[PDB]
């Protein structure tokens, strides 16, 4: 939740709640998809807490979260015409004895329309 | 970063199909299926390479090496219809621009 329409340059925090698991065992993260379908990666952090973006949000969007109310935040500032999408956030694995890098859904999204 | 080919992909119930993935650097085996069903979010399908997820039937397939990964459906269904993507998180976490898989009927 927290999208909605937008006018360019605009402010905006999604929020994503978790349930059954805890934040405090699993990573969350957050991913786009424009109406064309196209999919992108919006901003993730580590297993140690550490986060990246792609150069299409940094310095922009800010990824965030409560361990203890388990909640996954975004906020999106100067927001663009090309922000506009549907946002999902989805669990971090690994399984594998690297990197957890698959974002497993369990968001049904929350439509940000700039514009 | 991965290219996905090829964008459109009619197929027959019954017959097998193959989406491929690239990517620009050695990414070893970390490499991700999403099936987005239409109206629906994407789920997952295959995880590091080749493994089924728990829920997934077996018609599902993956393998690949070095840069090309590909997965293979080996009787299409009529619930196997909708967009995949691989996602390649060996370097730095990217999806393919997607295959829709569409049905071919009478």
């Amino acid at each position: 939740s927290g999208p909605g329409l937008v006018q360019p340059s605009q402010t905006l925090s999604l929020t994503c709640t978790v349930s059954g698991f805890s934040l405090t065992s699993y990573g969350v993260s957050w991913v786009r998809q424009p109406p064309g379908k196209g999919l992108e990666w919006i901003g993730t952090m580590w297993n140690d807490g550490d986060t990246d973006y792609h150069s299409a949000l940094r310095s922009r969007l800010s990824i965030s979260r409560d361990s203890s109310k388990s909640q996954v935040l975004l906020k999106m500032n100067s927001l663009q015409t090309e922000d506009t999408a549907m946002y999902f956030c989805a669990r971090s694995q690994l399984p594998g004895y690297n990197l957890r890098g698959w974002f497993v859904y369990w968001g049904q999204g929350t439509l940000v329309i700039v514009s | 970063l991965m290219t996905q080919i090829p964008s459109l992909l009619s197929a027959s119930v019954g017959d097998r199909v193959t989406l491929n993935c690239k990517a620009s650097h050695n990414i070893n085996k970390n490499l991700e299926w999403y099936q987005q069903k239409l109206g629906e979010a994407p789920k997952l399908l295959i995880y590091y390479a080749n493994n089924l997820q728990t829920g997934i039937s077996s018609r599902f397939s993956g393998s690949g090496s070095g840069t090309d990964y590909t997965l293979t459906i080996s009787s299409l269904q009529p619930e196997d219809v909708a967009t995949y993507y691989c996602y390649q998180y060996n370097s730095g976490h990217t999806f393919g621009a997607g295959t829709k898989l569409e049905l071919k009927r009478a």
